Order: structure tokens, then sequence, then C-alpha cells
């Protein structure tokens, strides 16, 4: 799924999904 | 539960190649940086590098760039630490860890959670060898009260560990089994001691039981005074 | 690199005590300091990140504070599972670095070591080498000094030392010092003596033997 790869690139330099 | 599982302990000779592994589960591996940390025996924690499994972008510490390669296989959610030519100075515990981050305007700050259980790496010229076991006999002058000390010296073995019991496990009270020290020869050595009543000597038999699984050696030495 | 200096190197305390440990950064790192706990043999565990954020599942008796260069970890009331080594770590800029660690151990009353000396066994001598062993048993605090003398000559570079962890019941330490000689160098001298300095002793205690007696 190409949705997967784009999200991979996002979280390289954005706050991780589990950090509040 | 987020979890990192690493590979088993390795005993290697200098100049050999080694690849160790760290498998993640419970999270999306390609969405967190992954780090490696070295901890030399009895020392602190040294950061080695990080990798982003999404695209395998890596960043090394200057102290480790050149001697070690960090990689990842996102298809199996596994990161790696690899050496082409190990040195004895690589002997250490290695940890991998996930690095959650906070970022604002492209600028990111990191800490380590969670951590893998660690991979122990021993690099030495020495070859597998079972220990010699020598008695540490209590002296006739057992005047530290009515308390005597006796023990066993477990010398010249490789690699770690040995285990030591007393009287096949029936004697535990007052036992101290010291950590091994690495001798200049490349072989390890430790002593195990126990304190017993002065009046028990001769009345009671004391035997240390030494087990070195790497070389299949079992040794029992009776420890007698004088 | 940003050097992080932890102080003190060791803390002695009992269950219920309040303890504070400090981490000083050599450059400013804003608030991006984390604290870990590590028990022997085990992987580190995150307690606090971004200087003061409690990691979920860690009890609020752990709390961090500070900014810039001076940071503090405080344990309001020590529990038995808190005895361990603690590390600070900055994640503000590359290379990432850690402080050298602070050891939190169990306090108890002063106890002098019981000292014992063991000559080489006949079994070992038959094999061509000689190890003299000096045992310092059941003492507190940890600091202790062992000096080897051979015919009243101070030895150096000649011995290796090992120390157990705090005994699970009386919280003492024990230490072994091994002097290694060749069998021929051992047969060159008469009196081998272990000299022990420790806070529980108002003056050094010596244990000695004469070779062969
Ligand atoms: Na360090
Ligand atoms: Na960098
Ligand atoms: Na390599
Ligand atoms: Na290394
Ligand atoms: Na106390
Ligand atoms: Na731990
Ligand atoms: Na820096
Ligand atoms: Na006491
Ligand atoms: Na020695
Ligand atoms: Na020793």
């Amino acid at each position: 799924d190409s949705f997967k790869e784009e999200l991979d690139k996002y979280f390289k330099n954005h706050t991780s999904p589990d950090v509040d | 539960e987020v979890q990192l599982v690493e590979s088993g302990a390795e005993v290697k000779k200098p100049g050999e190649s080694l690849k160790i592994s760290c498998k993640g589960s419970g999270y999306t591996f390609t969405r967190y940086w992954i780090g490696w940390v070295r901890q030399m025996p009895g020392k602190g924690l040294e950061w080695m590098g990080i990798i982003y499994p999404g695209d395998s972008d890596t960043r090394y510490s200057p102290s480790f760039q050149g001697h070690v390669t960090i990689s990842a296989d996102k298809s199996i959610s596994t990161a790696y630490l690899q050496w082409n030519s190990l040195k004895a100075s690589d002997t250490a515990m290695y940890y991998c860890a996930r690095l959650p981050q906070y970022c604002s305007n492209g600028v990111c700050q990191r800490w380590f959670d969670p951590w893998g259980q660690g991979t122990l790496v021993t690099v030495s010229s020495a070859s597998t060898k079972g220990p010699s076991v020598f008695p540490l006999a209590p002296s006739s002058k057992s005047t530290s009260g009515g308390t005597a000390a006796l023990g066993c010296l477990v010398k010249d073995y490789f690699p770690e560990p040995v285990t030591v019991s007393w009287n096949s496990g029936a004697l535990t009270s007052g036992v101290h089994t010291f950590p091994a020290v690495l001798q200049s020869s490349g072989l390890y050595s430790l002593s195990s001691v126990v304190t017993v009543p002065s009046s028990s000597l001769g009345t009671q038999t004391y035997i240390c039981n030494v087990n070195h699984k790497p070389s299949n050696t079992k040794v029992d030495k009776k420890v007698e005074p004088k | 690199e940003i050097v992080l200096t932890q102080s003190p190197s060791s803390v002695s305390a009992s269950v219920g005590d309040r303890v504070t440990i400090t981490c000083r950064a050599s450059q400013g790192i804003s608030s991006w300091l984390a604290w870990y706990q590590q028990k022997p043999g085990k992987a580190p565990k995150l307690l606090i990140y971004a200087a003061s954020s409690l990691q979920s599942g860690v009890p609020s008796r752990f709390s961090g504070s500070g900014s810039g260069t001076d940071f503090t970890l405080t344990i309001s009331s020590l529990q038995p599972e808190d005895f361990a080594t603690y590390y600070c770590q900055q994640g503000n800029s590359f290379p990432y670095t850690f402080g050298q660690g602070t050891n939190l151990e169990i306090k108890r009353t002063v106890a002098a070591p019981s000292v014992f000396i063991f000559p080489p066994s006949d079994e070992q001598l038959k094999s061509g080498t000689a190890s003299v062993v000096c045992l310092l048993n059941n003492f507190y605090p940890r600091e202790a000094k062992v000096q080897w003398k051979v015919d009243n000559a101070l030895q150096s570079g000649n011995s290796q030392e090992s120390v157990t962890e705090q005994d699970s019941k009386d919280s003492t330490y024990s230490l072994s010092s091994t002097l290694t000689l060749s069998k021929a160098d051992y047969e060159k001298h008469k009196v081998y003596a272990c000299e022990v300095t420790h806070q529980g002793l108002s003056s050094p205690v010596t244990k000695s033997f004469n070779r062969g007696e």
C-alpha cells in the first residue's frame, strides 16, 4: 500500500505517533 | 506491548566478522528511528548510531563511524549491527533501542524507549578451556572468633561463565562467589569462599562443585584444613 | 561533544529515604534530558524524558527537573526495587551522550572486614604457578584498600581484585585480592602479607604467613 510509504516519510521528521 | 528482541551471545576471535540483530514488534518499525548503544564491562552507556528503517538513513557517532555498519531490513522489522573485522576492544554488551522523538519545524529531539535485552559479544584470541580448581584451605589458626574461612580458586578458563556450588547445594549460608577477573593471559579466574564455625572443621566435609558448560567440565574438590 | 557529569557517583540510602541526583551538561540542551534506571545484567529502563515528563507506568515518586545545564532526579521515598544505577542522557544534538551513572546502594552501619590469607595450595604448586589470596569478608562501606607485601616490600601491578554485590540479607560487601607469582619467584621469599585499610578499623590489619610453615 502506497499509503504506508508516505506515512513512513512523514514520521522521520515529525513527532512519533505515541508521544503525547 | 512494544518489544525489541536481540540475538544470542557471541564468542568470536579477533579479525572475524560478526552481524547481530534486533527485531521489533508491537509497533510499526518503519516509523521510529532505531539506535545502538555499547556498554563495556563495568562501564557506562555509549551511543553508536541510529537508523531510520523507512529509508535506511543512518547517522553514526564519530567514535564508531568506520568500524561498524548499521543496517535494517524493514520487510522483517529487523535492524543490524555489523563488523567486518572484530577487535578484542569490541568486547561488550550491545543494546538496540527504539527512539521516540518530539519534533517542531523539522527539528527533532530523541530519547530511548524501549530497549532490547542486549547481545553479549566476547572477542578473544583464547580458545575454549576448562578451569583448574584449587582448594583454599582454612588455616590452623582459625581465630577470627570461632569462625573459619575456606574456599576454591577456579583458575584459567574460557569463556565465561562457571557456576560454583557447595556440598552439592546443601551449603549456601555464608557463600560468596566473586565476579571473574580476566587475567593478562586471556583466561578468566574466580574464587568462591565460605565461612563456617571453627569447631565444624574435620567434623564436617566441604566440597565445591564447579561447572564450566562451554567445555563440558564438572569438577569437585574436597577442601580440607592443613 | 556535550559532556554530562553526574554527581555524586554513589549514594547510600535506606527504604523511605529521599534522594536527589544531579546531571550537569557542558553546553545548554534546553529541556531534552532523559533519565534511565539499570539493574545488573539488565537493559536500561526509561523513567523520565524531556527533563520532567514521567514515563507511563513509572511511579510518581520519581520526578525530574531543570533546564539549560543543571538537571535533577529526585526519588521522594525509596523503595527496595529502586536500588540500581541511574543514567542521564541528552537528545538535543548529535552525538547523543550519557552521563557516567550514579550507583544507589543500601546504607547500613559500619562493619570492619574479617581478613583471611591463603597460601598457594600444594595442588597448584605442583602445576607450576602460585596464587596468594586475601579475603575481606562482610564489610561496609564499600571502600577498602588491600596492600600486598613480600618480605616487607610493597607489591605493585601484581594483583587483581574482585568485589561481590551487596549481600541480600546483611547488605555487606566482600572482596578478594589475588597475588600472582611464578612458582620460582614465590620460592625466592619467606613472608607474604596482606594489609587492609578500612573505615571500620582504627588502624590497618595485617594477615601474613611464612612460606612453607
Ligand atoms: Na557515555
Ligand atoms: Na550526525
Ligand atoms: Na562493517
Ligand atoms: Na565496539
Ligand atoms: Na539509613
Ligand atoms: Na534494569
Ligand atoms: Na552536540
Ligand atoms: Na554494625
Ligand atoms: Na593476580
Ligand atoms: Na581476585
